[PDB]
């Protein structure tokens, strides 16, 4: 009941710019093998236990923020669904330890060496201790995203991240089929130790606030060429297919000449050589029954892209003129094919970016056949393991190899021209990445409400590291994180990406910043007015306007706000030291401005937009959806329903909803071993519970989903489905096979509707109303269903100790939707009597005040610690890898609150 | 836009060029229907020198210059259509840029009016005025990338001196033809001078704009000490004499909208410095606005006539303000109003420069002063008040504020504790201290309804007025 408090340590995690996935089509391998070895561990440092854990993690939803978090905090490896960890005696999952069976059982120590192996096809996680086999395995996980090796530490740690061939040497063999991570590197980027989804890091004059990062997918590896497969050729560009083919071979002999390969018998990179150029006919025809198609898919391309392709000139495409490469240069064979001349032909910038378009989609072909034939990605080339460092998509490739490719179709296309065959490209189209979820693309930053002014003139400054999405200004105490900056009455901002003013909306207003620019944020509350300044200058209206904002509302006051757009970093200078303020004296201080923070001992206290979703009570003002406690009757159970308030309306708001109640059910500790009138000796003795969820006339049941939720789902998805929901299977076996043990663990525990409806998609639309039954047994762990009396197929086993909400995931489509129905059926108990313990005896159904209907939110605001763990990273050398070490303690007070095990 | 190196290039080039040339030739012929025409020519000569992607006034590093006919066209060409072969030839009589700024400076210095180089204020000027800024940003001086200004040699010279000599020579012109009745040439020749004042050196406020509002200051003066002596002796004879002291006003207005405008610019280029090593020329320039300021809040008759000025010439003054921007292009009160204007604009900017002068402890004394403006006491009265009350001076050890402002004071280079002299505070006080008050009597003068124009009860009475 009463909230629990205790000290605990930071724990920040580190990993590898290694990213590795499965998907359809994608070109990247999937077993994969790293090492970490221990240098220096201190057991106890304080008095809390020192943290470290290795594995890894998913990008999609690995977002362990720094201090509170789920159950008592220090959330690593293992405390959420997305990680898998292994500290040296557990398993960690779910933020759940599992023993685990190893030689020499002991809690991580210097001189161990842990080897982790990634089978993304089974899909599995193993470990082996010091080249000892540990006896369990993570399995059967979700494949939604991809994954990256990752440590989780406290203070006292010294480790080696081992990655192979330079970034790291093995202690132990690989094994079979199982690739270091260090070939996973892309080729644009460089091996690095990074943090995970940080808001902050320090620099030169002070912390930098940085946005939320754009990551990749799974599926960007999946090459997307556009379809060419149902077209038709005319007869013209058929019989160019192969003057083309062989033209292009020429060209591809030519390029390798100037960089030297001469007549050889046998194609090498080593060996110096290039057999096929010997004459443009005499070239073997396999590399003809490769690159036929490949010169074909050119113009079926050019015709699917929409451009209009005829014949100019057939006196052009019959005669041509030909550039002979200069006699002076020698070859072997002493003849050299000569290709068509260039200099006659002239292309428009638009014929460059049908350039660039091509290159994309015969990449994207090229990578996609050779990954059909088996071919994977690897930064090392391996031809008899069919690993290239070029078979990435385009987009991921590196600017040499695409220049190639672009200086190469763009002559194809000139050699086209040449021909006479006239192209005109189509208009160009737009495009919208949808890279992010919106509440995931915008952090806020903010002064806490204690810092809050009434009065005065205040002065304030920000730096713009990076030239995209920021905005500057001032915010109300009530501020909501989830709306963009100005988009609503309660922030006065400016945006330097485009030059606006918003509150309100948006208005044109100064000039856009560049790098290093800073912003001078200026509030006068005596005159009521906001002002804006870029180094140094009064920024302006498209008027005479000095004034961003006038005739400004007090009201409870104002405090400095920010918001950074993905891949964006700020600099926030509210003037505790004045000497650090660049621009303060040009505009500001004769003005009598003075620094939010001039006389402030200990530097503001900042809260954050942190984007985890959690579960908070329906607002009773909610314009869209209203919850309604309903009294029960002698006939009805007591009753929590929901409402539409804004259906079939324009405005209406038509979005998945999550809800859950707000009270648990709690399992027992330890499992047992193994008319319609209660009977009281059997109502007394069960440890059953039930529950039902009516969904109305009209709600589609296919849109809703019935059943529980862990404290720990934070998942939000628009485009919900049960395949959705996280999972995982922690088997524990003997040295050799033999599983003792094969548990799954999930959050979410739930049924379709669309599993309970009669076939009738004739008339889909039921003036039935359907009423699914959820019961458990809080002694065998066990879960089960009903339809309409019905037993359901889907049952659940969960471990003792478990927590349980009732939750209720729907998309509307009726004014009324659901109906938590908080009764019994004959001899099983409500689940009044488990959520209290007073009623633990009284099968009477009732719902207390405490018991409400709470919905999931994106965002929250989060304080931001005042002080950060200081981790060093660096490349202790090739052989000896990449070192991670953290050594100075810190610590925090956590407010622990019990029924949802967070902090 | 930036399209002239891909609109003006084959034979645009010719025609553009025969426009100019005919143009310039206009300077030889005296007629009266030239005079008339030749502020639009100018304007127009402008635009096309701005837009126009050869450098005409330095043709003989056109080799260089890649967006010109000789280079693009073979000799072959050019034949056809007859050219003379060399670009010198395209039209000789323009002078170089080195003879032209010759020329002007000679003018100059020798004193010369309106009546003997009006073809330079109304035609020449304007043009280097578009010339100059486009030909630097391509020259030397310009912000060199790395491979653009390693390859091809820069067609033009233009460097910030050519600028800085010009904007001399202007003002120079100006001062010369300072206080003639007739200069409607100052107004355009301001809004084309505007653009270069940016590349404008520090040495420029010592060797010309100290001197110019120091004329024109005096020159205020003793007009309005003229209008205290009309107002002493007040007869019919008083109408007489008024005429004249408005007559002078109006001339004075329309050399100060000549020369503040650039002022402005200069100030917005130098305050930072100004500020960050405190300038004492930058102080004998507030000083100088601050007196100017002064002299028109008291008098009735200046504000009238810069009014009067301002909606006859139909200057905008809130392009000057805010050209910036619009450089960058990223009813009677709208007409002219009191915070647009000119004179309360400059001294607004130069502000910050008295406060700087003015140390934080001061502020009391400050204060002090401003009442006793406010009971319309003497600059001297308020000296021996401040001097008598200068004992009250602030105090830092009992605000907290005060020890970091006198901090930063500290701070200032230029500022040396014993330096701080009793007159040198008491007259410090006194500048800030009246500039600031009547500052506060323009913000907000009350003087709205005076002569109420809602006209209701009019409209009441509509019918019985008439």
């Amino acid at each position: 009941l009463l909230l629990q408090t205790n000290l605990i340590n930071y724990v920040t995690s580190i990993r590898p710019n290694i990213f590795v996935g499965r998907a359809e089509g994608s070109t990247q391998y999937g077993k994969w093998y790293f090492e970490v070895m221990v240098d220096e561990v201190v057991p106890f440092l304080t008095a809390q236990a020192t943290h470290l854990r290795v594995g890894w993690a998913l990008t999609e939803g690995y977002s362990p923020y720094p201090g509170g978090g789920e159950g008592w905090g220090g959330n690593g490896v293992g405390d959420d669904l997305y990680s898998y960890g292994f500290d040296g005696l557990h398993l960690w999952t779910g933020h759940v330890a599992r023993p685990v069976t190893s030689p020499g059982q002991h809690l991580l120590a210097p001189e161990d060496v842990v080897s982790c192996c990634l089978d993304l096809s089974v899909p599995s996680i193993s470990f082996r201790i010091n080249g000892c086999p540990v006896q369990g395995v993570f399995e059967a996980f979700n494949l939604d995203g991809l994954f990256f090796p990752v440590v989780s530490f406290s203070a006292g740690v010294k480790v080696r991240f081992l990655l192979g061939g330079r970034h790291g040497e093995f202690k132990f063999l690989p094994p079979p089929g199982y690739a270091p991570c260090h070939e996973a590197v892309l080729p644009r980027e460089r091996l690095r130790l990074e943090p995970i989804k940080e808001y902050r890091r320090e620099g030169p004059r002070g912390p930098h606030l940085v946005g939320p990062s754009r990551c990749l997918s799974h599926t960007d590896f999946v090459p997307c060429p556009v379809d060419t497969v149902q077209i038709v050729l005319p007869p013209h560009l058929e019989r160019i297919r192969e003057k083309l083919a062989e033209n292009i071979h020429e060209l591809w002999a030519l390029t390798r000449i100037e960089q030297g390969w001469t007549y050889g018998p046998v194609r090498d990179d080593n060996k110096r050589l290039h057999p096929c150029l010997v004459n443009f006919h005499s070239l073997p025809e396999p590399e003809r029954n490769y690159n036929l198609q490949m010169s074909g898919e050119t113009l079926k391309t050019l015709l699917a892209l929409g451009c209009h392709v005829g014949m100019a000139d057939e006196k052009a495409e019959d005669n041509l003129k030909k550039t002979k490469l200069p006699k002076t240069y020698m070859m072997s064979n002493g003849y050299k094919p000569a290709p068509l001349d260039l200099s006659h032909v002239r292309l428009t910038p638009a014929q460059t970016t049908l350039v660039d378009r091509l290159a994309e989609n015969g990449h994207n072909v090229w990578a996609r056949d050779r990954v059909a034939q088996g071919w994977s990605y690897s930064a090392v080339q391996d031809i008899p393991a069919r690993r290239n460092p070029r078979l990435v998509p385009y987009r991921l490739l590196d600017e040499a190899t695409k220049r190639s490719n672009r200086d190469s179709l763009c002559q194809a296309v000139r050699t086209l021209l040449g021909y006479g065959y006239n192209i005109e490209p189509p208009d160009q189209e737009p495009s919208q990445v949808e890279n992010q979820s919106r509440w995931d693309r915008v952090r806020i930053f903010r002064a806490e409400k204690s810092y809050t002014v009434q009065s005065g003139r205040w002065y304030f400054e920000f730096e713009a590291v990076t030239t995209g999405e920021m905005r500057v200004g001032w915010a109300r105490p009530e501020l909501r994180p989830d709306v963009e900056l100005g988009a609503d009455e309660l922030a006065y901002v400016f945006n330097g990406h485009r030059g606006q003013r918003w509150h309100l909306g948006s208005e044109p207003f100064g000039r856009p910043w560049q790098s290093g620019d800073v912003v001078g944020c200026m509030i006068d509350l005596t005159e009521n007015t906001i002002i804006f300044t870029l180094n140094g200058e009064v920024l302006m209206s498209d008027s005479g306007s000095e004034t961003a904002f006038r005739e400004i509302e007090i009201g409870d006051g104002f405090l400095p706000v920010c918001s950074l757009g993905p891949g964006q970093v700020g600099h926030l200078n509210l003037g505790q030291d004045v000497s650090s303020l660049r621009f303060f004296a040009i505009c500001g201080l004769q003005e009598g401005f003075e620094p939010f923070a001039i006389n402030m001992q200990r530097p503001v206290t900042t809260w954050f937009s942190k984007s985890l979703p959690q579960f908070e009570p329906v607002p009773p003002e909610h314009p869209h959806y209203e919850v309604a406690r309903m009294d029960g009757t002698v006939d009805t159970p007591p009753c929590l329903r929901l409402a539409h308030r804004t259906w079939g309306s324009q405005n209406s708001l038509v979005e998945m909803l999550f809800l859950r109640l707000s009270l648990p059910v709690q399992f027992h500790q330890h499992f047992r071993c193994t008319d319609n009138r209660d009977d009281p000796e059997i109502i007394l003795n069960t440890t059953t519970y039930y529950y039902s969820v009516r969904v109305f006339a009209g709600q589609e049941p296919s849109c809703v989903w019935v059943g529980w939720v862990t404290p720990d789902y934070h998942q939000h998805d628009m485009n919900f489905d049960l395949s959705k929901v996280r999972a995982v299977t922690v088997t524990m076996g003997d040295e050799q096979g033999n599983v003792h043990s094969s548990l799954k663990c999930s959050n979410c525990y739930m049924v379709w509707g669309g599993d309970f409806v009669s076939p009738g998609q004739q008339g889909r639309i039921s003036h039935t109303d359907l009423v699914i039954g959820c019961l458990v047994d809080l002694a065998t762990g066990l879960m089960t269903f009903t339809a309409n009396g019905k037993e359901s197929n889907t049952f659940f086993q969960v471990e003792p100790n478990t927590k349980l909400f009732p939750a209720v995931f729907v998309l509307p489509t009726h004014q009324n939707v659901i109906q938590f129905e908080l009764g019994k059926q004959k001899n099983i108990m409500p689940l009044s009597a488990a959520m209290f313990l007073s009623e633990r005896k009284n099968p009477a159904p009732q719902c207390p005040p405490r018991l409400e209907v709470q919905m999931l939110m994106p965002v929250s605001w989060s304080r931001m610690p005042n002080h950060f763990l200081q981790v060093e990273t660096r490349r202790a050398g090739e052989r000896l890898g990449w070192a991670v070490q953290c050594q100075d303690p810190l610590t925090m007070m956590a407010l622990h609150i019990p029924e949802e095990n967070r902090c | 836009h930036q399209f002239g190196d891909d609109v003006i290039l084959d034979d645009v080039q010719v025609s553009c060029y025969r426009t100019l040339c005919s143009i310039y030739s206009l300077g030889t012929t005296k007629n009266t229907y030239v005079e008339k025409l030749r502020p639009a020519l100018g304007e127009c000569l402008a635009r096309l020198a701005a837009a126009m992607p050869v450098a005409f006034l330095e043709p003989q590093l056109n080799e260089y210059n890649a967006c010109s006919v000789y280079t693009t066209k073979s000799p072959r060409e050019r034949a056809i259509l007859g050219l003379p072969n060399s670009v010198e030839e395209m039209c000789p009589d323009i002078p170089v840029l080195d003879r032209l700024m010759a020329d002007i400076g000679g003018l100059a210095e020798s004193g010369a009016r309106y009546t003997e180089m009006p073809h330079v204020i109304e035609i020449t000027l304007p043009m280097l005025c578009s010339y100059l800024p486009r030909w630097w940003e391509r020259g030397p001086e310009a912000p060199p990338p790395a491979l653009p200004a390693g390859a091809p040699p820069p067609c033009t010279a233009v460097t910030s001196d050519h600028l800085n000599s010009l904007l001399g020579n202007i003002l120079r012109i100006i001062v010369n033809n300072l206080g003639i009745d007739e200069a409607t040439w100052m107004k355009r020749l301001a809004v084309f001078a505007q653009p270069i004042v940016s590349r404008a050196r520090p040495e420029l406020l010592h060797s010309h704009f100290i001197p110019t509002i120091g004329r024109l200051r005096k020159r205020a003066g003793k007009v309005v000490a003229e209008e205290e002596q009309l107002r002493l002796e007040a007869k019919a004879e008083a109408e007489e004499g008024e005429l004249l002291v408005r007559d002078e006003f109006s001339v004075l207005c329309r050399d100060l909208y000549a020369l503040y405008p650039l002022l402005i610019r200069y100030v917005d280029n130098n305050r930072a410095h100004w500020l960050t090593e405190p300038n004492a020329n930058a102080e004998e320039l507030f000083r100088m606005v601050g007196e100017i300021f002064i002299y028109w809040s008291k008098s009735h008759n200046f504000k009238r006539e810069e009014q009067n000025f301002v909606v006859q010439n139909e200057i905008n003054n809130m392009s000057f303000l805010t050209a910036d921007s619009k450089s960058k292009m990223a009813r009677r009160g709208d007409r002219y109003s009191v915070q647009t204007s000119l004179i309360v604009a400059t001294l607004k900017k130069m502000l910050p420069i008295g406060l700087n002068m003015c140390a934080p402890t001061d502020q009391d004394l400050i204060m002090l002063a401003k009442t006793r403006y406010a009971l319309k006491d003497t600059d001297e009265e308020v000296r021996e008040f401040l001097q008598n009350n200068l004992h009250l001076q602030g105090k830092v050890e009992g605000s907290p504020s005060l020890r970091w402002q006198m901090a930063l004071y500290r701070g200032l280079p230029g500022r040396e504790e014993d330096a701080d002299d009793p007159e040198k505070i008491v007259r410090r006080v006194q500048e800030v201290s009246a500039v600031l008050y009547h500052l506060e009597q323009t913000e907000h003068p009350y003087k709205s309804k005076k002569a109420v124009w809602h006209k209701l009860l009019s409209k009441q009475r509509r019918r019985a007025v008439v």
